C-alpha cells in the first residue's frame, strides 16, 4: 500500500472506422503543483500499439521499462519477430491486466489507470482499459480520471455504440479528441495545455504527435463578469 | 597414480583439469562456426550440417541475440549453448535495470566467463560442452 506522489491525469481515446485515436498531456503534478512540463505518457510498442497512462509516475516508468523488456523478450529466439510472432495490442494488454491484478492482490498496486489502445494483425480494433485494482473493460470511447466525466460525454456523442465506428472518419475522430482535450484544459486543475496525440490506422500505421497545444479557447466574455451577485463595476 | 579425469573440479599431476579438456573434444566434434570483427562491427556465420531432405530449410535457427545489440554462436552441444545464452540474457536484463544503459560488451564477455568458469570449481557439475564466438557494438566500438 502506498500513495502517488508524481502524477498524471485524463488519458483519453476512441476508435474510428480504420483504427484507434489516443491522447493525453505532458504533465507530471505533484500535489497542486504543477512540477514536470515535458512529461510523455503515451508509450508506443512497436508499430501497432500505443499504452496511455495516468496516475503515479514512478510506476509508470516501471511500466515502461516493463514493455520494452516485453519487446526484447519476444524477440529472442524469434525469426519471426517483426511478423506473424510480433508483438499485438491484446498480447500487451493481457500481460499489464496480468501483473495490475497480481500487484493489487498482494495489497501493492501500481497505482496507475491505463488504456491500450491498438490495431490487431487481422485489421481490428483495439481499446481497453486497466487499473490499479485489476479491473478491466473496452468501450467504443475510453477514459481515464476527469476524462470519464468530461471527455466520454463528448466522444460519446461521435460514437454512441458499434455500429457508429464504420460512421466516423479519422477527422472527426480527431477533432474530437482535440476539441475534448481543451475542454478538460478549462475544467481540470491537473492539465497542462501541451499534450501529445497517437494515431494507430490498420492502413496508414501508426502516426505519434507531439508537442500539440490546446487552440481556439473562448475567454473574451470574461471580461463581462464582475463580482459574485449585486456589484455592478 | 591415475583416475584424475574422472571428476571436474580435480587437479592432475601436471596441474591440469582433464574433464574440460574433454568437453574441449566434444565442440571439437562439433560444427565450424566464425567470427569477424569489422571496422565498425561485428559478423557472425555457423555452418549448418543438413542431414536430410526433411529438415525445414531456413528454420532449425542457431546464431542467438542477446539483449538487442549482441549477437552469439557455438559450436559443441547445442542445449549447452541455449543455457548460456538464456544466462547470458538474465544477466544482460540485470545489468540493464540497475544501470540503464545497455551492457558493454567486455562487460558481458567477463559475465559469460565468470559462468563457465564456476562450472570448473565443483564435482558435482560438468563443463560447458562449447566454445561460443560473441560481440556486438557499444559505446565505444
Amino acid at each position: 500500500t502506498q500513495q502517488p506522489i508524481v502524477t498524471g491525469t485524463s488519458v483519453i481515446s476512441m476508435k474510428y472506422d480504420n483504427g484507434v485515436i489516443i491522447a493525453a498531456d505532458n504533465l507530471g503534478s505533484y500535489g497542486s503543483l504543477l512540477r514536470f512540463n515535458g512529461v510523455e505518457r503515451l508509450i508506443p510498442v512497436g508499430d501497432n500499439t500505443v499504452v496511455g497512462i495516468s496516475g503515479d509516475i514512478s510506476d509508470m516508468q516501471h511500466i515502461e521499462r516493463l514493455l520494452k523488456d516485453l519487446v526484447t523478450e519476444n524477440a529472442y529466439d524469434n525469426p519471426l519477430a517483426d511478423a506473424e510472432e510480433a508483438l499485438e495490442p491484446s498480447y500487451i494488454f493481457e500481460y499489464l491486466a496480468t501483473v495490475m491484478y497480481q500487484r493489487r492482490s498482494k495489497m501493492n498496486p501500481l497505482w496507475n489507470a491505463i488504456i491500450v489502445a491498438g490495431v490487431q494483425s487481422n485489421g481490428d480494433q483495439f481499446l481497453r482499459y486497466v487499473n490499479l485494482l485489476g479491473v478491466t473493460y473496452s468501450s467504443p470511447t475510453l477514459a481515464t480520471g476527469f476524462g470519464a466525466h468530461m471527455a466520454n460525454p463528448l466522444l460519446r456523442k461521435v460514437v454512441d455504440r458499434e455500429s457508429d465506428i464504420p460512421k466516423t472518419t479519422v477527422q472527426v475522430a480527431e477533432e474530437a479528441i482535440v476539441n475534448a482535450m481543451r475542454v478538460l484544459y478549462y475544467r481540470d486543475a491537473r492539465s497542462s495545455r501541451n499534450f501529445s496525440l497517437a494515431i494507430i490506422d490498420k492502413n496508414t500505421g501508426l502516426t505519434f504527435k507531439k508537442n500539440l497545444q490546446v487552440e481556439n479557447m473562448k475567454w473574451d466574455f470574461a471580461k463581462d463578469i464582475k463580482g459574485y451577485g449585486t456589484q455592478k463595476i | 597414480g591415475t583416475g584424475y579425469d574422472l571428476s571436474n573440479s580435480v587437479f592432475s599431476p601436471d596441474g591440469r583439469n582433464f574433464q574440460v579438456e574433454y568437453a574441449v573434444k566434444a565442440v571439437e566434434n562439433g560444427t565450424t562456426s566464425i567470427g569477424i570483427k569489422c571496422n565498425d562491427g561485428v559478423v557472425f556465420a555457423v555452418e549448418k550440417l543438413i542431414t536430410s531432405k526433411l529438415l525445414v530449410p531456413q528454420k532449425n535457427v542457431k546464431i542467438q541475440v542477446v539483449d538487442r545489440h549482441i549477437g552469439c554462436v557455438y559450436s559443441g552441444l547445442i542445449p549447452d549453448g541455449r543455457h548460456l545464452v538464456n544466462r547470458g540474457r538474465e544477466e544482460a536484463a540485470s545489468f540493464k535495470k540497475l544501470y540503464k544503459t545497455p551492457i558493454p560488451i567486455p562487460a558481458f564477455a567477463d559475465r559469460l566467463g565468470q559462468y563457465v568458469q564456476a562450472h570448473t570449481l565443483y564435482n558435482s557439475v560438468r563443463p560447458f560442452g562449447v566454445s561460443t564466438i560473441f560481440g556486438g557494438v557499444d559505446k565505444n566500438g
